């Protein structure tokens, strides 16, 4: 594990204790690698920056620069935590606790989002300490890259107004069923400002030379629209690939350097990666001994390594 | 009301002056070059 | 299983770890018969691709095959060879008192023109010559080689921390980086910083020293540089020479084996990590 | 250096948009922002925004406020970009020092094939902070900022002279030159300072040199009957060595500079005409061939030189219809009944902002007049409570009040009016003619425009010198009585007090509904329907909002 310890510093409320009890498996984020260190930077008056607090794409950028901790065991005196970043080392496999309103799978791996949903914000209160604590929830991944374009996109419409009032909301969300809402209450600027633009400047790497002889088969996509069923389905309705169909330039320079390859190689550099360098990276994988295909809310999953 | 304008146009005139006499920096200039390479051609 | 050991038989035409230390840092040579074929390919055609035919061919010139093939590179044979090429001059190029003194020249200027020949035709020295180890034994013959250097986690420097103690060999090397000092634990890397046709093709070999995650370690990546002034693209290469788990033990010496500044570090957890090029 | 170079970017954008459009760099020196009002100080304290409007002579409206940058760097201006600074190496050029300012490059208005229109004003504004005491104006025409031709015959001398002094680095420093510079300096010797003021002050500028090629073959004809990789590339790596990097500010150092000096018609002052090569701005010889035609700049002076025409209002009918069947946009100046801009004058702008000071006085002189026609009863509208003694201080002030009323309308004349629109009232106005649009500098707090009790002040000091004791127009919320309270919120005296609160201060709050008051010491005050007397026409007041909003987004 390469144990690192937490103490309670100072003073306990007495039923508030027994909320530390409740909070085993779940995840703290401090900003180090110690061997005992004081309980204030592990609050969420240390996720405030200077003055203000963070927004829900500003706490993925605090989440970014600290390191995530498993809760171990539970002392009245300490509270002993796993660096997940190095001491991921289990083949006991540290157990982690679910918070969150999704029944996963099994296999999934699992990153940590802040709470932004309607009604699990995870807020316990200490009035000793006087301190507030935001739990992340722990998603499946697809469904965690499902709400991180959402709300940076809602940020994007932060910036332009224009429409008329009744936008779509980003805000109805779909796993099998199961409609959800989130909160939509404060975007700050630079959150989505410096988000905005890691997703502008990666977009440009990402085409190349050769990539401009794919845009020729854009009236070729649609020919397949209309004599099958899986193409048909995978054109989306909402998308601007029905809206631009409504070409070499040649430009041939040697011919030897293989175009049609170099241009999948370097799209997959930068749009290949747009999940991970917006949000925080997945280290956990949904891993039951008992044969066990999903894991209930509330419930205490076995977890492994990097994904 | 007039003051400001008399006093302006007057600085616009004050202006134009050396707007023209660097345009007017040319005078002695223009005519070096279209006499002096060519009397030693006569000679 | 915290004690692990590799082997791996090749020449001492390269490091000759007689000639080197108890603690280097070795990378290996793999895919080392390579790269005709790569200088002609993945590069755009305003390269001229015959350059990295002859280039290496003059490196193993200076160095048949045979049955030892070429492997086991020494961590000096890139630092000296790029000392003239990155931003330190009479201090960096003490590594190349040191290597012709002890190991030859003949094959570092061979392959000084492969850093300027393989980083020419966008084959850049990143995914060639993998991390090894620590040198852990070198039970080699005369002119032949059979060295024991550990890959596989901590267990390298414990197993030379119950006991080589991981030098930088260069003080210009291990980039003092996180001057806003604090405690905790060190965090090391392997980073090919380039400069692509403005200094006309710049190697560099260089470890960074942070309490860094990989996710805060791409913006440091983009933070502290100078030589952005490139755009072709692709610079600034890294993986994870993993944790050294303090940054207590951090050293400063010029005493080694020549006067070269050298820095200990005793204790690390060599996480071997996987490397990045994209922008 | 590249506050030249980003706005460019900006020129990089447009694509296609309502008019094709150009590009020019103009540095203006020290004292040209000091004699029009700017203190250098405070830009001192490098990327600095500019809103830039710009606005037609004859009639019409403005542009919107547009965002553009700056350099404001206390140097030898011309100097700096002439002999640049390496960090290792700022030896590299030594020169002879001058003024420095901002530098800030500005486009320009033209047409399809275009022919570019005097007279007409591009405005800048410098913005210290929010305020708009944290603000000035400037004024330039395009006869002002316009040259025919440029003067890179002084880039000559300059490029030679890099190269000798690639030849003077190596030779005094030795051997600690690395090795790649020691190799460009003697590839420049096989091909005293720099004084960057004579590449403005040597008589010297752009021709043609067609005409000056044949009459030099036909000079050196009779001379010959009778006797019958280049030096810029080692330039880089005199940069790429000495620096380090390629440095694209620098890049343009080493290529075609004119540095042209022209003149302001505003307050006499000097300032800087600037194109480089490969700029895409204007003088650049990497441009777009549709630019700038000096055309109206001659048609409308020689039909009223040769004429001898002093004013062309005064110019023949004949003579006005010719010129108009040439120059079609001229019908506005010469053509229209009373437009809300003079035609043909040089303060024609400057003209149009003091009716406004003008126009305002009176309908505040003729609606004091109103509210005390005769002999008044004021009784009181504030809650202020007395000792016993102090109602005796209250027996000067009805001796001393008149003489208020007068110096208060004095000094209202006596301020600039470039000074006035800083004050409360003439926001005021702003925020009702907007309601007839948010107005500049955002003074007008966000609640301003809610209500009809969220008043606006302007502080006068009632004994002594009858001066403004203010910057900030301070917006006091006002409830038979009604009890005073503050808004919510670099340290001046007087903003501390409610309105009428204390001796020494006569208080001055204005509206949205334009209903003002005058609140004197003692809760003696009253409203004024100067409602019932503004009177601004709409046509000549939607050139004033315009020149006078911002578009909140």
């Amino acid at each position: 594990c390469f144990e690192a310890d937490i103490a309670i510093p100072s003073g306990i409320s007495r039923p508030d204790a027994a909320a530390l009890q409740r909070c085993e498996g779940r995840v703290v984020f401090l900003p180090t690698i110690r061997r005992q260190l004081a309980l204030a930077d592990v609050a969420h008056e240390s996720f405030v920056s200077g003055g203000v607090s963070p927004d829900t794409l500003g706490l993925l950028l605090a989440y970014r620069r600290r390191f995530p901790a498993v809760i171990t065991r539970v002392l009245p005196t300490r509270i002993v935590a796993c660096p997940v970043d190095l001491g991921l080392t289990h083949a006991g496999t540290v157990n982690l606790r679910n918070t969150s309103p999704v029944d996963l799978c099994n296999g999934d791996p699992v990153s940590l989002v802040p709470p932004v949903f309607e009604g699990q914000a995870t807020d316990v209160r200490l009035e000793s300490l006087d301190l507030t604590l935001r739990f992340p929830v722990p998603l499946p991944t697809p469904l965690a890259r499902e709400i991180v374009a959402r709300l940076v996109a809602r940020g994007i419409r932060d910036l332009n107004p224009r429409t008329p009032g009744e936008l779509p909301d980003l805000n109805v969300l779909y796993y099998n069923g199961a409609r959800l809402s989130l909160v939509a209450d404060v975007q700050q600027l630079a959150s989505v400002n410096t988000e905005l633009r890691s997703l502008v400047l990666n977009m440009v790497y990402s085409i190349t030379e050769g990539t401009t002889l794919i845009l020729t088969l854009i009236p070729r996509l649609l020919a397949l629209s209309a004599q099958d069923g899986y193409v048909n389905a995978l054109l989306q309705m909402q998308s601007v690939t029905r809206e631009a169909a409504q070409a070499p330039m040649l430009m041939q320079d040697g011919e030897r350097r293989l175009p049609l390859y170099e241009a999948l190689v370097a799209w997959l550099a930068h749009a290949g990666q747009l999940g991970d360098i917006l949000a925080l990276a997945p280290a956990v994988r949904v891993c039951t001994f008992d044969g066990a295909a999903v894991v209930q809310s509330g419930d205490m999953a076995p977890v492994i390594r990097y994904p | 009301e007039r003051a400001a304008v008399l006093q302006a146009q007057r600085t616009a005139a004050a202006a134009a002056l050396e707007n023209a006499a660097l345009q007017a920096a040319e005078l002695p200039v223009d005519i070096e070059r279209r006499i002096r390479p060519i009397e030693q051609q006569v000679h | 299983p915290r004690y692990h050991l590799t082997r791996q038989v090749t020449l001492t035409d390269l490091c000759q770890p007689n000639a080197e230390r108890a603690g280097a840092l070795l990378l290996a040579l793999r895919h080392p018969t390579d790269l005709p074929h790569l200088a002609r390919h993945r590069a755009p055609p305003g390269r001229q691709t015959e350059r990295l035919a002859e280039a290496w061919g003059q490196l193993l010139e200076a160095s048949e095959s045979g049955c030892a093939r070429a492997g086991l590179v020494s961590f000096n044979f890139l630092v000296a060879a790029c000392a003239a090429a990155y931003d330190a001059r009479d201090a960096a190029e003490a590594v190349r008192a040191h290597i012709t003194t002890n190991y030859a020249g003949a094959r570092l200027d061979r392959f000084s023109e492969c850093l300027r020949a393989m980083v020419h035709t966008h084959v850049f020295p990143h995914e060639v010559m993998r991390f090894f180890g620590g040198l852990v034994s070198w039970v080699t013959q005369d002119e032949l080689a059979s060295v024991t250097a550990v890959c596989s986690g901590p267990q390298e420097a414990t197993h030379t921390g119950h006991p080589v103690t991981i030098p930088a060999c260069a003080f210009v090397d291990l980039d003092a980086e996180l001057c806003l000092g604090g405690p905790g634990a060190a965090f090391l890397y392997l980073v090919f910083t380039y400069r692509q046709c403005r200094d006309q093709e710049l190697c560099c070999v260089y470890v960074v020293k942070s309490q860094l995650p990989p996710r805060g370690l791409e913006a440091a990546l983009e933070r502290l540089f100078g030589r952005l002034r490139i755009t072709t693209c692709t610079y600034a290469a890294f993986a994870e020479l993993g944790v050294m788990p303090d940054d207590s033990p951090r050293c400063l010496h010029r005493t080694e084996r020549v006067g070269v500044p050298v820095v200990i570090l005793e204790g690390v957890v060599w996480r071997p990590g996987g490397w990045r090029a994209c922008a | 250096m590249n506050a030249h170079f980003a706005n460019e970017v900006q020129y990089d954008l447009t694509r296609d948009p309502s008019s094709p459009a150009s590009l020019i760099h103009v540095i203006i020196s020290s004292e040209c922002l000091a004699a029009a009002g700017v203190p250098l100080s405070a830009l001192v304290r490098a990327n600095f925004r500019v809103e830039t409007q710009t606005r037609a002579h004859a009639t019409g409206d403005c542009t919107p406020w547009r965002s553009a940058f700056a350099a404001y760097v206390p140097a030898d201006a011309v100097g700096a970009i002439l002999a640049p600074v390496i960090p290792a190496h700022p030896d590299l050029l030594p020169r002879v020092p001058s003024a420095g300012g901002l530098f800030v490059s500005l486009p320009v208005a033209c047409d399809a094939q275009g022919v570019y229109d005097p007279y007409t004003v591009a405005a800048l504004r410098l913005a210290w902070g929010p305020w708009a005491t944290c603000a000035r104006v400037l004024l330039f025409s395009y006869d002002e900022l316009v040259p025919p031709n440029t003067r890179y015959a002084a880039d000559g001398a300059r490029l030679m002279r890099l190269c000798r002094h690639f030849c003077r680095y190596v030779a005094r420093l030795g051997a600690a030159a690395p090795a790649a510079a020691t190799e460009a300096a003697a590839h420049l010797s096989l091909g005293p300072p720099i004084s960057p003021e004579e590449q403005l002050t040597a008589p010297g500028g752009d021709t043609a040199t067609a005409e000056d090629v044949s009459i030099t073959q036909e000079n050196e004809e009779i001379l010959a009957l009778v006797q019958r990789r280049s030096l810029v590339e080692w330039l880089d790596r005199g940069w790429e060595a000495l620096a380090g990097g390629d440095r694209p500010d620098w890049l343009w150092s080493r290529r075609s500079i004119s540095v042209v000096l022209r003149h302001h018609y505003g307050t006499k002052q000097r300032f800087v005409v600037v194109s480089y090569e490969n700029s895409v701005a204007w003088g650049g010889r990497r441009a777009r061939p549709p630019r700038l035609s000096s055309e109206l700049a001659t048609a409308l002076t020689e039909a009223c030189a040769a004429e001898r025409v002093v004013r062309p209002h005064q110019l023949s009918p004949a003579a006005q219809t010719a010129l108009l069947r040439r120059f079609p946009a001229l019908e506005g100046p010469l053509r229209h009944p009373r437009p809300v801009l003079q035609p043909f004058d040089i303060a024609a702008e400057v003209a149009f902002v003091a009716r406004i000071q003008i126009a305002c006085l009176r309908a505040l002189g003729h609606s004091i007049r109103a509210a005390l026609q005769g002999g008044p009863r004021i009784f009181q509208r504030l809650r202020y409570d007395f000792g016993p003694h102090q109602s005796e201080w209250l027996g000067e002030v009805t001796r001393r009040f008149p003489v208020l009323l007068e110096n208060l309308m004095r000094a209202l004349e006596g301020t600039a009016p470039d000074a006035f629109f800083h004050t409360a009232y003439a926001l005021a106005v702003l925020a009702h003619l907007g309601g007839q649009l948010v107005p500049l500098s955002d003074d007008i707090p966000a609640r301003f425009a809610d209500s009809d009790a969220h008043y606006a002040f302007d502080y006068y000091s009632t004994s002594g010198d009858t001066l403004r004791l203010t910057n900030r127009p301070i917006a006091v919320v006002i409830d038979e009585q009604s009890k005073c309270r503050f808004m919510e919120g670099p340290h001046r005296v007087c903003e501390q007090y409610l309105p009428g609160e204390s001796y020494a201060y006569l208080c001055l709050g204005f509206n949205r509904r334009l209903c003002g008051l005058v609140v004197f010491p003692g809760g003696f005050a009253f409203t004024i329907n100067t409602a019932a007397y503004l009177s601004l026409a709409d046509p000549v007041a939607r050139a004033v909002g315009l020149r006078f909003c911002r578009g909140a987004a």
